[PDB]
């Protein structure tokens, strides 16, 4: 995969590839193309691809200016912390992994328009058209997409609308080459093209979600939709043997934990023994374990709880983890502090 | 998760990783809408030390509060040389998210591959909890394997991890030549 | 050399390897007619001990005569399983035709590879003179390496060796599936 | 790559594939299907796909019966033992590499005719329309070609022929992208088609070849074309862990060596210690640095030269094989004794 005129759209869906690259040909920027893969893969990869999540953006501009996207989702205004326990306290099985209550109100959308309206140059409208054909005219169903979707049939079952989504008519599973067609996505994203973000998070489709919620319990109204925001934020960044890493900051733990992990790293001469060698293996392997023992305990949404990150991709951290990792030998998990007596702010 | 990789002609990359979570997500679907519910709830911590969908634990920091975004471990990054785009790279793959990102990033920058080879390359997964090092089918040789178990490793082999869409850019003699990659795992 | 592979739905399978020797041949093309002509003389012995294009030496079992064949290391190969077709399989690659192709059969049948593994796998190579194991960037780690080094092995990193076309067919329930790959050093 | 249906043709060149793969599709066998590849890589391949070299096709059938096609080329009827040396026996440079006298008696168009007679379905008149199609038309210099060309470079500039048809006007490079035409190729595919085999080894084309050898001091004549033969021979055959391995028997030692190290190797589990163990690769490559040593001593053509072939690939000398394998030290090749004795 090459190209040397307008660059390079890539996904792990072709047609969604083709799609972004299209917006390229046309002479969109990679916002513009960002947008329209984003919509094409909440038809044709929908176990992933999504108007119904979340997730971010990290964003390098011509200008040489770094931001990040934040659309993750966000717990209904009603959640609280114990709400996936039982009376005794303990986890109620499934309640947090399947259903209308396991769902934090989606940011996809928002998150399409918001980079949208500051960073592209086309408009809503063009970008949305490509989708809503897949949608309306359909795709056929790849071999790794019937394998998925047969290996969720237990799970879609439990729910009257995915059994008449991802079946055929008698609750068939898909096969490969068949036809997908769906119609009230296509629905949903043509409301999305006429009104934006709003006609995802306001109107009809804010009153079917609302309306669905309130008959299988979940607790996400035309309030919580109301209510999304997403939020532009200074990415995470470091270096790596002179290269800039630029990465995802809270409330993702991604960027702050790989720019730790390679700068513990940098503290070795990887290259000398060269890929797959145990000793390479040994020093980033030690890292990785440091840096998701300190996961467990100093991360979240920094809007709401204190998030040590400067510390983390402290390099001078990352030298204190490099010097515990002794020669040939591991440090068993159950020996690992969080922190390394590193993060404490006093007693706190 | 899945990520999309975009680098444009006058120098912007876009790097996006987004997900309903799980596969299909919650399974459950907006009537009339067509589209699936995220099960993005289960990357709060519920109860402290309860091991989440990917083997993640938490406490306080990634408790659920109203409104709170709860912890992800997506990655998409952008990498410069001499501030321009050299890589843009990111993976689904929940808790191996991170290793898997930082692996390809180490492969271009510490091994020299190419972006392709970068992507191709077997990886390993360490999360702490629980304390196995995790490896691909065909991916680590007898010797190596040896000489990590001496180490104390308990060596797993599981599925494939991760699903790599990367661009590398590349200065020519005049303007940039953009390389991608899909995953040999997908 | 270059090789291919068919396969068809009525259990013929043809795998063709052909050549003009080293690349573009003897690099003179008959004048008038527009093609080049081979310098597959070069894989007869021309002189007892005197390695040829490959490293490769004879005597008098492959000294030149009038209208006889040079001997060839083309290696054109049909698996069966249960007398059924179930690899074809080949490459170019002068001497190292002869291991290129077993590598890619051990690796489907003791290792367990299907045919995009098979081919992608790293490659090794020894031809007795030089007394050196030849191998790939980026195929051998440190550890095995070493262990080889030490058991007096002369290991050099050389250009990635041959270029497999194949076939693996399995059966379905009605007939059979035919998966192919092409070769990644291509 | 997968298919379910009517099977699959590849090769190394997506044009020439999606041509055998089209004759799939309309019913031709994997024959009709090989020969239309064969004819396509002539034009699209010209680093190695030919109709100026020779090669081996083995084949599978329906029937469950084995063969071998041998269109390996012949040292032409002039050719001598010491026609590469000096009178003092001195090796003369480059003479057996860089051009005509480097040159057997081509043997693929004879290859192509003999198998579709034989096992095809279709007219070669047909299966050969894709290829011509090609070199009238041209197709594009692909990235890597644009790099093989270049490298090719200086040998092309010794011969005024490959300079006519391997460069643009001026001799300059073909470069990626470019589109590619082959007229006189063109011309002589266009003899196979109408005459058959016989429109490259007689009549205008055979004229073409004799008087560019005599001209270049090349040796090929019209009796050496006339003369050319295919050969089908029997097929090596060997097994390793309950599977049946069928490749080209001499004049390649390909099959033979193949059948050879895999029957060294069978007397390891190495699926115990899996792909890429340091203790499998040693068993390999011992078994490779024997049949090596074999390979320059007992292989040749068995028309001309005895070729020890059932030796070669018995189980019992491959075990002997294996009993001399050290679980952690070579046998450095100065030591080793071709047959082992
Ligand atoms: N929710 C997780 C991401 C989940 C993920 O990557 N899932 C892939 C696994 S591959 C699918 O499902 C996060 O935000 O970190
Ligand atoms: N002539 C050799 C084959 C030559 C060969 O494989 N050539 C490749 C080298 S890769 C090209 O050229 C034989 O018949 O064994």
């Amino acid at each position: 995969i090459k190209n040397t005129k307008v660059g390079l759209a890539l996904s792990s869906h072709p047609l969604a590839s083709e799609i972004g690259q299209k917006v390229l040909e046309e002479g969109g920027n990679a916002i513009d193309a960002a947008v329209a893969i984003g919509f094409a893969l909440a038809v044709v990869h929908p176990a992933a691809g999504n108007i119904g999540g979340g997730g971010f953006a990290v964003i390098h501009l011509a200008n040489g200016e770094n931001v990040a996207l934040d659309f993750r989702e966000k717990a209904p205004l009603k959640a609280t912390k114990n709400m996936f326990l039982d009376k005794q306290g303990n986890v109620v099985p499934k309640l947090s992994e399947d259903g209308y209550l396991a769902a934090g109100v989606p940011g996809t959308v928002a998150g399409m328009e918001a980079m949208l309206k500051k960073y592209g140059t086309k408009k809503l409208s063009q970008l949305i058209d490509p989708a809503i054909k897949l949608a309306e005219n359909g795709y056929a169903i790849s071999q790794r997409q019937a394998e998925t979707l047969k290996e969720a049939r237990e799970r879609f079952l439990k729910y009257s609308s995915s059994k008449k989504y991802f079946f055929k008519k008698g609750h068939l599973d898909y096969q490969e080459g068949d036809l997908f067609v769906q119609k009230d996505l296509a629905k949903t994203l043509n409301q999305i093209k006429t009104l934006g973000a709003k006609g995802f998070y306001q109107g009809q489709v804010a009153e079917l979600i609302e309306k669905d919620m309130k008959k299988n319990g979940g607790i996400i109204t035309k309030e919580d939709l109301a209510s999304y925001n997403v939020k532009w934020r200074k990415p995470v960044v470091g270096s790596y043997r002179g290269y800039k890493i630029i990465s995802m900051s809270p409330p993702s733990s991604g960027g702050t934990h790989l720019i730790q992990i390679l700068n513990v790293m940098e503290n070795a001469d990887l290259s000398a023994l060269g890929y797959g060698a145990s000793k390479n293996i040994h020093i980033a392997a030690e890292a990785m374990r440091q840096a998701y023992a300190d996961r467990s305990v100093y991360m979240g949404d920094a809007d709401f709880v204190s998030v040590p990150v400067d510390k983390l991709i402290n390099k001078a951290y990352a030298k204190k983890i490099f010097d515990t990792i002794q020669p040939d030998t591991v440090t068993p998990s159950s020996q690992i502090k969080p922190g390394m007596g590193q993060l404490h702010e006093g007693s706190n | 998760a899945t990520h999309y990789s975009v680098a444009d002609r006058w120098g912007n990359a876009v790097s996006v990783t987004y997900t309903i979570n799980a596969s299909y997500g919650s399974a459950a679907s907006i009537d009339g809408a067509g589209f699936l519910l995220n099960n993005e709830m289960d990357d709060f911590s519920i109860k402290p030390g309860n091991p989440n969908l990917y083997g993640l634990v938490g406490g306080d920091a990634n408790a659920i509060e109203a409104n709170k975004r709860p912890l992800s471990s997506m990655s998409p990054t952008i990498v410069l040389k001499n501030n321009k785009v050299f890589l843009v790279v990111g993976s689904p793959g929940g808790s191996r998210i991170i290793t898997t990102v930082l692996q390809v990033i180490s492969n271009v920058i510490d091994y020299n591959m190419n972006i392709s080879e970068a992507v191709s390359a077997p990886r390993f997964h360490m999360q702490w909890l629980p304390d196995e090092l995790r490896i691909e089918k065909f991916g680590m040789p007898a010797d190596v394997k040896d000489n990590l178990t001496k180490m104390g490793y308990q060596i797993v082999t599981k599925p494939v991890m991760g699903d790599v869409n990367a661009i590398q850019v590349l200065p020519k003699t005049k303007g940039s030549v953009f390389y991608g990659s899909t995953d040999p795992r997908k």
